[PDB]
């Protein structure tokens, strides 16, 4: 059985950094993203990175966060700097191959197959 | 077993869902010929058990009561003109082969059968194959209900019975010499190659077992010894035990992981942007391509609760679902199937359409015949999506681009994408909500295209917008967020 544990996450200020990191006990050979889900809001996918090592990243997060995987610890990291009020949602780890969905507060996201339980990010 | 053995430049397949043979005959030599279709997956040919309750579903056709070739689509002789009227005009037949199972367990004794053959289900009696109780599984399988309980053990899945159907004994050689016969028949008959359904219910080495029983092609149109086409279908969108890497052995898989993927793109749900569709492929977590069958839509997952959920794309979302058609096709990933429908009455109730069950368009039992408009549209139901311009002409492109790399791409870091094979083809999308305004080099040698989009090359003009390449292969491209189709095509062949 998989299971995504997500670790960092928290408050901080405008401006401020942060970095969530994410294990599994499933391997690290396909894509693994982040998601966030702001409240009352849809769910959207902030930063993806394939096994080749390309990523994908939100516009909006572009230039200021930075996917990336360990794989000597099968852990995927994302740094978040220069973070802004408009950060601020639950984010969520997301691997695995194949698709799946997330239903959240009436909302489904559909991604990666596996999900973590969320950490909360408060800018 | 890899190659679909389509007539050479003919690169996707088409399935007429529940459509008669008489039908499929002349839209072979009306159409499917001239457009360029390298081939039609038929429905089950096999005699079926009647349902009545509810009344005839597309469904009852997975439930096989013996081998005869006659079913709602038609008699032996029909299939077998319509096998030979297709081959002569270069398109390839595709049998759905129903092996896993024969009918529900649980249906009632008698003829209410396709063909009026004879069975017992509570009994496992099919005397026209024939099969006896100690040609199904009962007594391998472990589980308490006899069922399927969970899909993280293979041996459950495999050996218990799928929603109730009687599961055959497939380890037995009786049985997979039995249904080598059917399948060989049909090979005879002209079929080019087959679409293994619920292969996940059977073992990878049954299926080879049964496969390496198969005879080589007719040579009447292929050359001596040519395998049949083998594409399984296998629902493997991770998270279970079974996966299709283990069928990779026995030939081609279908691959649902992009039909859901794709979706959920063009949809632009849970933040998806097509300029990240750049890597698309591989690199995406599918399957090697070269074992690959594709599509956006199944006969199953177009009816919602199949594989896939809602992301899946279908005719009734039309703008969208030809894009995303247009995208694959255009792009080099996989073996192509598109899908072609019926209409029926939708009616959602607590997230599930319950009329989703609606067989074919027809006349107390009998199935209508596929009535042609002068526009080239169907009539009687039939939604005939493989004669909408935007998707019959992109499946010439997928022919006339067949074999060049992927390259030129280009995107506006948002949602307007686009790309090209090698120097045969280009198309262009714009999925933002804005107008799209680019000089893309098109790697076209300079000329004047026809947009296959928006119309066709007809004689010496083209009917919709026109695209012109400079010398040094660029031209400009506008497509406003609010046009008809907002993706353009052009290739050698619609070089004014
Ligand atoms: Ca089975
Ligand atoms: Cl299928």
């Amino acid at each position: 059985q998989v299971q995504l544990v997500a670790s960092g996450g928290g408050s901080v200020q405008a401006g401020g950094s942060l970095r969530l990191s994410c294990a599994a006990s499933t391997f690290s050979s396909y894509p693994m993203g982040w998601y966030r889900q702001a409240p009352g809001k849809e769910c959207e996918l902030s930063a993806r990175i394939f096994s080749d090592g390309s990523a994908n990243y939100a516009d909006s997060v572009k230039g200021r966060f930075t996917i990336s995987r360990d794989n000597a610890a099968n852990t995927a990291y994302l740094q978040m700097d220069s973070l802004k009020p408009e950060d601020t949602a639950v984010y969520y780890c997301a691997a695995g191959p194949g698709s799946g969905k997330l239903v959240v507060a009436g909302r489904t996201c559909y991604g990666p197959n596996y999900w973590g339980q969320g950490t909360q990010v408060t800018v | 077993q890899y190659a679909p053995q389509t007539q050479s430049g003919r690169t996707s397949i088409v399935h007429l869902f529940e459509w008669r043979w008489v039908d499929i005959a002349l839209e072979c030599e009306r159409y499917l010929g001239p457009k360029g279709f390298g081939g039609v997956q038929v429905s089950p040919p096999n005699e079926n058990i009647v349902v009545t309750n509810p009344s005839r579903p597309w469904w009852e056709r997975y439930q096989p009561v013996s081998y005869k070739l006659c079913t709602r689509s038609g008699n032996e002789n029909e299939f077998r003109d319509m096998v030979t009227r297709c081959n002569n005009v270069g398109v390839r037949i595709y049998v759905d082969a129903v092996i896993n199972h024969m009918c529900g367990s649980g249906a009632a004794a008698g003829t209410g059968t396709t063909c009026g053959s004879y069975c017992n289900p509570g009994s496992r009696e099919f005397p026209a194959v024939p099969y006896s109780a100690w040609d199904f599984n009962d007594g391998k399988c472990k589980t308490a209900s006899g069922g399927i309980e969970s899909y993280n053990d293979p041996y459950q899945v495999r050996d218990c019975q799928l929603v109730g159907l009687l599961d055959l004994a497939l380890e037995k050689d009786y049985v997979r010499s039995m249904i080598a016969d059917y399948l060989n028949k049909l090979i005879d008959i002209g079929v080019a190659g087959f679409r293994i359904d619920a292969s996940k219910h059977m073992w990878p080495g049954d299926i080879k077992a049964v496969l390496d029983k198969l005879h080589n092609l007719n040579t009447n149109w292929f050359p001596a010894g040519s395998r049949p086409f083998i594409f399984q279908e296998v629902i493997d969108l991770g998270g279970e035990a079974i996966k299709s890497s283990e069928y990779f052995g026995n030939g081609r898989v279908t691959e649902f992981k992009y039909g859901a993927k794709l979706g959920t793109v063009v949809r632009k749900w849970s933040g998806e942007k097509m300029s990240y569709l750049k890597n698309w492929g591989e690199g995406w977590g599918f399957m090697p391509s070269d074992r690959a069958l594709v599509f956006v839509d199944n006969h199953d997952n177009q009816r919602g609760h199949g594989a896939g959920g809602s992301s899946i794309l279908t005719f009734w979302d039309a703008r969208l679902y030809k894009i995303a058609v247009g995208f694959m096709l255009a792009h080099p990933y996989g073996f192509t199937r598109v899908m072609s429908s019926y209409r029926w009455a939708r009616n959602f109730v607590n997230g599930e359409d319950v009329n989703d069950w609606i067989g074919p368009p027809n006349n107390n039992g009998v199935i209508k015949e596929v009535t042609i408009n002068a526009d080239t549209t169907c009539g009687n139901d039939w939604v005939c999506e493989h004669r909408w311009r935007e998707i019959r002409n992109m499946v010439w492109f997928r022919n006339v681009v067949d074999g060049q790399p992927f390259a030129n791409w280009w995107d506006n870091g948002s949602n307007q994408v686009a790309f090209g094979r090698g120097n045969r083809g280009f198309i262009v999308f714009n999925n933002d909500d804005w107008q799209l305004s680019s000089t893309l080099q098109t790697g076209l040698p300079g000329g004047t295209y026809c947009d296959v989009i928006s119309g066709d090359k007809v004689g010496n003009s083209c009917t919709g917008i026109k695209v012109y390449v400079s010398s040094d292969g660029t031209a400009q491209f506008s497509i406003s967020n609010s046009a008809e189709d907002p993706f353009i095509a052009i290739h050698a062949e619609s070089k004014l």
